[PDB]
DNA sequence: TTCGTAATCATGG
DNA sequence: CCATGATTACGAATTGC
């Protein structure tokens, strides 16, 4: 091997080894496949949390010199890197973001290569820029290019410190004042100048207090978060409904709760209890209703509706007769393509929005009766895979998943 | 003028050439000289955009190119292949040359050159003299092949030249090596132009002080002192080692045809090499014909395990049986006195007795036609004889009769008449010979080394290495050299490209391939019924046939991963893709998300695969026929070989289709062809089981039914036989596999089974299967224990044979060779196994009946043999060999040598082999729990004597005796409790 | 870091203490070797043919390997060249040069930097006679290889042809390279990139990449 | 590339 | 807790004196 290609595939993945990230399933795949032709061909080869120091919870002295600090949020947090997609902690799956976002993001990484990823805040389909990592850039100066392309910034304050200042209670409130910002503020990270190590400081305290019920509330198109009130009518956020599972909420009892000097926030069970998740799945959904099934993180409807999605899903206007629908189809242009390129189950299940590996398992245990190249009957086949209460639901909402995949095929037909 | 091919060859030197050997009908030798180029196949717009021009292009004419890549679909609107129909030209440049888009590059030059000037490369041809230059003696150059090789005349015989050798060097405790130990005798057995056989042996002289070769020469033998005084007709020559070296190179530099060694690229001619090098700076020179490229030995190894080769460039073939017999078919053990056991075998009568001798005589009336010449034949150099397959003899005289033998050994007497008689081991120890060396060690040496000599002819002619050697290079249009040193992906090629001319189409892989991801057990093992073998006629090249399932022909791969998108998918595809025209073949997905995968394939126009194998097997049809209508020898030999290549190259189909860097790799079709095999193996082990014999009427298990449509033929499961009417019998079905069908009957009458069996073959090809499938009747076992086609042992009739007829011992998978085992757990196993077949033949044994009896002669046996303690230690002894190639840090073996050697005056060196037993103190009892077994092993030397402070450690063999027998027989539960009563441990059963 | 004796010249040898647990397998060989090998006269002498056993295999990673010695002024140590004669030394400072962008150069001894091993393969040659003594060292040649091989972390090869097969040669999978003829015609060696690939490795070897201008002679 | 047995560790009855 | 099951590792099945 003389020609330079093999050494630069070295380089590569010399690179990727630096910056590896377990979550990218095709980075991954890749980085395995080519770790594989190096090991046969040259018969052997050598091969966010660390990025955060210790959480400080208590008033220390600071060292005097020039920082700058950034408000951490509570909500999801991603991370976005450069030749991978989005991800975010713990699950290590990707989400979806308008490609201008995408192009946004894209733009400002490729422009200083020492910007190792990216933050984003998301809670209640809200993106948002907290804090970026970079070894030659200071997130204020890419701050600038960030808000330039139109997306949100965050509050940065640059404070150069002379004497001894103990960061205290009373300091951070100041500083909270000063950031003065209405979205909630779960912690404060500060960068020294001239440092690539990240400190943050988040107080935290604990209590018991009670709580009323469970409710959940609408936030837009079939995406549902739950919402619990208490004594006070005080509201307490909920990350999500695996936060939810972990925390082990009981219907009616005393609950232990981190409060801030503004919100308080429910924290997980690490109690030695023999509870089971699978129970509780179950038990939540009784006390919030059966109209409601998890869609992974959230709560999506069951609603009948029917014929009232493929114009939503589809961006056009309302429809009454299949005729009228068939025309509004055909007057289209640039849609159009969608449905020359992508099926007709996986069009009806975005549609109704059902899960992917959910539906996918519920399918393959039913069995059903097809005729003219249309579904007329079903029925199911095993019954044990019934166990999980969300798949009874489906099964149940599963008579307008039907009507809508005829109605699909119908106007495919159609229009050819 | 007229010549026939002998070997093609190349030199390897800065100009580059090609070889042809040939031989006239006198029997002078002829050799020709061909410039060789590079091929390149191209568009007819690339051949004219080519700024330099090529050295010389020739017009191909209209093909069609396919790109052959396979794409996943997930739903049912397919777009169909892309060929392009274009004009082709061939060119040819006398050095490497870039193209940018060439096509055909899986092909090699030699093959190119055979195919384009239209010769064969073992044909006989009238050559003209116009086109031939002469350049030296006996070298011509040629530079029109093309016309030069027009005229083709009949085959007609030539005589040849061989040369056969032996070597024996001088060890006395590990293996020889050249620095320390020498050359004692050689041995050459030498065939010329004439015909006349001359066989000679060279004896060394160091180690015969002067007044022992003063006797030695009083009795006959001939001393030399010169390499110029040695005659080749005195049978025995005692030299000096230097001498011998000398004569030894001067033979192999020699033009012959054939050397053939056994292992002599390993051992013989390196050793030979090394030694004349180190004693002496000559070396050993092959010349090119034409005078111009010189080399030296170098034997050179090639990984596919290692097999040496010789760099010879004088068109002399060194060949090696070692090689040839491990790739030809497997055997249990590839040592030469294994395989003359299994090649070499006869049956004599018992015509004296009396004393310590037997008179045994051997003619054609007693084994077969044929066996008593083989046997004469090999008997003028043979020393020793197996009898019985057991004990062996010494030959004391021997008269070779008009049409048979006769011959008396040394050997007891035993109570028979009719006897078995074998070449095999010799009951002879070197290493002590040459501590006492003398006249009679030298002499009765040399007859060794000559007869081991003789025994490498005597297997090249058993084998018929030639005849497949000229076989395999006209089929595979190969040199002759080359055809048993290549794969399969190497001996297809030649065919391919062939019909691919012929049918005028190209294929072209425009991707990369990714790297895509059965055992079958019998029912029972004992049967104590008679078994019926049927052989199915080439499963697989059948099943591409019917199914045309070549990578050009795959209409498309569609796939689903749930069900509702499966039923559209299904009713679609019988909806527009009907029978008989397309045939979808359902397989295992390629992907762990994929529920259901469906090929399609096109039935309308021929493929390329189906073609190959249809032409392979209609060839192999004719010559099986012309074959059975020859009386001539030579002509049964020659279409014998060509039967055999056809077969050879006719069953790597399947292999080659699944293999990525091959040149019909075709996934889909190998999916296709595995299902629909395993689909007609079913079916028949479906129909068969339970089928069974009313009145004169048969009965089926399930219906004649077409297992992949619909069809028109008969679908009544009763049929009417011909069989009498008083047989009313009952079949089973036990063992399938793809090359065979095992049936089971329930009587003992071989007459009967036999009629049975053809009546069934008859009804079964005629009425049960479909299209081209047929099976043919094999055999019939009697007393089968088998756990699978690897490791099992009965007795076979063959189909055309009578009640009163010698049965085969047939028993395979055992090695009986492996010297890590023991002395008397192989004689264990060999009573019991012969218990066992002798008592399964009584009548009433079903399954709880025989295991008790052997699990009580067991039992029985071990305890009077762990009560009397009369079995000698030297029926005990294990061995291994010492080497410090050890990972680790101890690996205790070591650390025992090592003791030993601080211990005793007696030194263990690094390449010597040492025993070792299993000792513990004399007081220990039974034990059933079981530790580290590496602590009691002892090394056992010439002067040890077991103390009375010492005793074996019965309980490792006797687990071992045990768990082997415990591997046969039916019940599980019985063997369970039976082994931890005895020693508390859990079998590890398959 | 002791001394064996052995029967014939050069009559005691002087090792290590790393090369301790192989050591003792080589002297059974050169038993049986040394005997025909003083019959001509070689270079470099038989007393300087171990000189190369004292360099420890602890703080080494890459390994540099040549078929045959120097056939004339040899010294012992391989590819070393005090007057700066030899082609193969000459083309391979020429390379450092060039690769470093040092113009400025008297010598280069690869002994001298720390982390890389000169050896031979064979270590004995007569001379006027290339590669005549392959017989009597491959057992020995082999031994030391694959000693070597379990400590450093790349093998670099020079000569296709003469390591075609090296893998075979040596049972433990370790990461190899091949390379080309150092003195082959065409300026293929011109071309060459190894001693780039070597620190790429040795980085994601996790180990230090080597200084190569500390082999320079000023 | 196979099979085969011992030495070790690990896991659910 | 420990019998039972499953991994790991070792080495001949090697061949020519």
């Amino acid at each position: 091997m003389t020609s330079s290609a093999d050494l630069t595939n070295l380089k590569e993945l010399l690179s990727l080894y630096k910056s590896l990230r377990f979550s990218d399933s095709v980075a991954i795949e890749k980085y395995n496949s080519l770790v594989e032709w190096g090991t046969s061909t040259y018969w052997k080869i050598g091969v966010i949390s660390d990025y955060y120091d210790e959480v400080k919870n208590k008033p220390f002295n600071i060292d005097p010199g020039y920082y700058i600090f950034l408000p951490v949020y509570f909500g999801s947090v991603f991370i976005y890197s450069k030749g991978k997609n989005m991800v975010e902690l713990g699950s290590g799956n990707s989400f979806q973001i308008p490609d201008e976002i995408r192009s946004a993001c894209n733009k400002v990484l490729d422009s200083d290569n020492g910007i190792d990823f990216l933050r984003f805040v998301l809670l209640n389909n809200r993106w948002i820029m907290e804090d970026a990592i970079s070894k030659y850039q200071s997130p204020v100066n890419i701050f600038k290019l960030a808000s330039e392309y139109g997306l949100n910034i965050p509050n940065y304050l640059e404070i150069e410190i002379e004497e001894d200042t103990l960061f205290d209670d009373e300091l951070y409130s100041i500083m909270e004042r000063s950031f003065d910002d209405t979205f909630p503020k779960i912690s404060i990270s500060y960068i020294k100048l001239g440092e690539l190590k990240r400190q943050v400081v988040d107080f935290f305290k604990f209590s018991f207090m009670y709580i009323e019920s469970i409710k959940v509330d609408r936030i837009g198109d079939n995406i549902f978060i739950p919402s619990v009130i208490t004594k006070s009518g005080k509201k307490i956020l909920v990350k999500d409904v695996d936060h939810l599972i972990r925390s082990k909420v009981r219907e009616h009892t005393f609950v232990k709760v981190k409060k801030k000097n503004t919100f308080s926030i429910l924290y997980d069970y690490d109690g030695n209890g023999t509870e089971t998740r699978g129970e509780v799945i179950k038990r939540i959904i009784d006390t919030i209703g059966r109209d409601y099934y998890v869609n992974g993180k959230y709560f999506s409807k069951v609603g009948i509706a029917g014929l009232k999605q493929l114009t939503n899903k589809l961006d056009i206007n309302e429809c009454a007769t299949v005729d009228e629908l068939v025309d509004e189809i055909n007057k289209s242009g640039t849609v159009k393509r969608k449905i020359k390129n992508q099926s007709v189950f996986d069009l009806s299940r975005e549609c109704l929005g059902y899960p992917e590996a959910d539906f996918i398992t519920l399918v393959n245990n039913m069995r059903f009766k097809i005729e003219n190249c249309k579904v007329v009957n079903f029925n199911i086949e095993n019954t044990n895979c019934l166990n999980n209460p969300s798949i009874e639901t489906i099964y149940g909402n599963f008579n307008q998943f039907v009507s809508i995949f005829n109605t699909v095929t119908d106007v495919k037909k159609r229009l050819f | 003028m007229d010549v026939r091919c002998i070997n093609w060859f190349e030199s390897h030197g800065e100009n580059r050439f090609l070889y042809l050997k040939s031989r006239c009908r006198n029997g002078e030798t002829v050799f020709i000289r061909f410039p060789h180029y590079f091929y390149y196949v191209v568009t007819d717009e690339i051949y004219q955009s080519l700024s330099p021009p090529p050295f010389n292009a020739r017009p191909m004419g209209k093909m069609r190119t396919i790109d052959i890549d396979e794409t996943i679909s997930y739903n049912l609107d397919i777009k169909d292949r892309k060929c392009s129909v274009a004009d082709m030209w061939l060119i040819e440049e006398p050095k490497k040359r870039s193209i940018q888009n060439a096509t055909m590059d899986e092909f090699f030059n030699i093959s190119w050159f055979y195919i384009s000037n239209g010769i064969s490369p073992d044909g006989c041809y009238s050559l003209d003299e116009q086109y031939l230059t002469k350049i030296n003696n006996g070298c011509y150059h040629c530079d029109d092949p093309r016309n030069c090789f027009a005229k083709e005349i009949p085959r007609f015989d030539i005589p040849r030249s061989y040369l056969f050798l032996a070597i024996a060097c001088h060890f006395d405790k590990k293996f020889p090596s050249v620095f320390i130990n020498p050359i004692s005798h050689t041995s050459y057995c030498y065939i010329d132009l004439s015909g006349k056989r001359l066989l000679f042996t060279l004896i060394n002289e160091e180690m015969l002080t002067e007044q022992e070769i003063q006797e030695a020469v009083d009795r006959g033998c001939l001393r030399i002192q010169s390499l110029m005084e040695m005659d080749y007709e005195r049978e025995l020559v005692l030299c000096s080692e230097i001498v011998l070296l000398r004569i030894a190179k001067q033979l192999l530099e020699l033009t012959f045809d054939y050397v053939v060694t056994f292992n002599g690229h390993n051992f013989d001619l390196r050793y030979i090499t090394n030694r004349l090098e180190l004693l002496t700076g000559e070396k050993i020179i092959f010349r090119s014909p034409d005078k111009k490229e010189a080399v030296h030995l170098c034997i050179y190894e090639r990984n596919q395990n290692t097999t040496f080769h010789v760099n010879n460039n004088n068109g002399t073939i060194f060949f090696d049986l070692y090689s040839f017999i491990q790739k030809s078919e497997k055997l249990d053990s590839y040592k030469l006195d294994s395989i003359s056991k299994n090649a070499f075998s006869c049956m004599g009568k018992v015509l004296n007795r009396g004393v310590r001798e037997m008179t045994f005589i051997g003619d054609d009336t007693t084994d077969a036609k044929g066996k008593a010449d083989t046997f004469a034949k090999v008997l003028t150099t043979g020393n020793y004889v197996t009898v019985d397959e057991d004990i062996i003899c010494k030959v004391i005289r021997k008269d070779i009769l008009e049409n048979g033998f006769k011959v008396v050994l040394s050997c007891p007497t035993l109570p028979n008449d009719i006897y078995k008689l074998s070449f095999g081991k010799d009951d002879i120890d070197l290493a002590q010979m040459y501590k006492d060396y003398n006249l009679n060690i030298a002499l009765d040496m040399a007859r060794y080394c000559i007869h081991d000599a003789c025994l490498c002819q005597y297997l090249w002619e058993y084998y018929g290495v030639e005849t497949k050697t000229d076989a395999g290079a006209a089929t595979y249009v190969l040199p002759q050299s080359m055809v048993f040193e290549y794969r399969a992906s190497t001996i297809i090629k030649g065919p391919l490209l062939k019909l691919l001319l012929e049918t005028k189409t190209i294929l072209v892989r425009s991707e990369t391939k990714q790297k895509f991801p059965k055992v079958f057990a019998p029912k029972q093992k004992m049967f104590s019924n008679n078994v019926l073998i049927f052989d199915y006629n080439s499963l697989y090249p059948n099943v591409c046939i019917f199914g045309n399932l070549s990578p050009e022909t795959l209409v498309g791969v569609v796939v689903s991963t749930n069900r509702l998108e499966e039923e559209i998918n299904n009713q679609l595809l019988l909806q527009k893709y009907p029978p008989p025209r397309y045939i979808t073949v359902h397989c295992e997905p390629r992907l762990p998300n994929l529920i259901s995968e469906i090929a399609i394939f096109d039935r309308s126009i021929e493929g390329t695969i189906p073609r190959l194998l249809r032409t392979f097997l209609a060839e192999r049809a004719r010559y099986k026929k012309m074959l059975k209508q020859a009386t001539s020898s030579t002509e049964k030999a020659i279409y014998d070989s060509m039967q055999y290549t056809y077969k050879i190259v006719a069953n790597s189909v399947y292999g080659l289709m699944g293999f990525r860097n091959s040149a019909l790799y075709s996934y889909a079709s190998a999916k296709s062809c595995t299902s629909i095999g395993r689909r007609m193996i079913l079916y028949l082990e479906s129909v068969l089981n339970g089928a069974e014999l009313s009145n004169g009427m048969l009965r089926f298990a399930n219906t004649l039914s077409n297992p992949f449509y619909m069809d028109d033929r008969d679908i009544n499961p009763i049929v009417k036989t011909s069989l009498p009417i008083d047989y009313r019998f009952r079949f089973r079905s036990v063992y399938g596999d793809t090359d065979s069908v095992f049936t089971e009957i329930d009587s003992q009458d071989v007459d009967k089974s036999i009629e049975i069996a053809k009546e069934l073959e008859r009804l079964i090809n005629s009425r049960v299967l479909f299209n081209n499938f047929k099976i043919e009747f094999e055999a019939v076992y009697k007393n089968l224990i088998m756990q699978s086609k690897k490791k099992y042992t009965t007795m076979k009739y063959s189909a055309s044979s009578n009640s009163k007829s010698v049965p085969e011992r047939i028993n395979k998978g055992t090695s009986e060779t492996r010297r890590d085992v023991s002395k008397f757990h192989k004689n264990m196993i060999k009573t019991y196994k012969t218990r066992l077949s002798e008592m399964l033949s009584e009548g009433r044994m079903n399954s709880n009946q025989v295991c008790i009896d052997i699990l009580r002669s067991l039992e029985t046996d071990l305890r009077s043999e762990f009560d009397s303690r009369s079995s000698p230690l030297e029926l005990f002894m294990l061995s291994r060999m010492h080497h410090s190639n050890y990972k680790s840090a101890d690996n205790p073996n070591m650390y025992l040598v090592t003791e030993y050697n601080k211990n005793n005056p007696e030194t263990i060196e690094l390449g010597e082999r040492y025993y070792f037993a299993y000792i513990c103190p004399a007081n220990v009892p039974w034990t059933k729990k079981l530790v580290n077994i590496k602590t009691y092993e002892t090394i056992i030397d010439r002067s040890f004597k077991l103390g009375s402070n010492q005793r074996i450690f019965y309980e490792v063999y006797f687990k071992r005796l045990t768990s082997e027998i415990v591997n046969l027989l039916d019940n599980k539960v019985l063997c369970i409790s039976f082994f931890q009563r005895m020693f508390g441990s859990r079998p590890t059963f398959y | 870091m002791n001394s064996v004796t052995i029967s014939h010249a050069p009559y005691t040898i002087t090792y290590h203490d790393d090369w301790e647990p192989v050591m003792s397998q080589l002297v059974e060989f050169y038993n049986e070797v040394a005997s025909w090998l003083l019959r001509d006269e070689t270079s470099p002498i038989p007393d300087k043919f171990f000189i190369q056993l004292k360099q420890p295999l602890r703080n080494k990673r890459v390994c540099v390997c040549g078929i045959d010695p120097y056939p004339k002024d040899g010294t012992g140590v391989p590819f070393e060249s005090p007057n700066f004669t030899k082609k193969s030394i000459k083309e391979i400072a020429s390379s450092i040069s060039r690769l470093t962008g040092v113009i400025d150069y008297k010598g280069y001894n690869l002994n001298i930097i720390d982390g890389v091993i000169p050896w031979n393969y064979y270590l004995s040659c007569k001379l006027g006679e290339t590669k005549s003594h392959a017989i009597y060292w491959d057992k020995i040649s082999k031994l030391l290889l694959q000693h070597i091989t379990k400590h450093v972390s790349v093998l670099y090869c020079l000569g296709k042809t003469d390591f075609s097969n090296i893998r075979a040669k040596l049972e433990s999978p370790v990461t190899t390279i091949v390379g080309y003829h150092p003195a082959a015609r065409d300026h293929q060696f011109e071309k060459d990139r190894s001693f780039e690939i070597i620190n790429v490795l040795l980085e994601l070897d996790n180990k230090t990449p080597i200084n190569w201008a500390q082999g320079f002679i000023y």
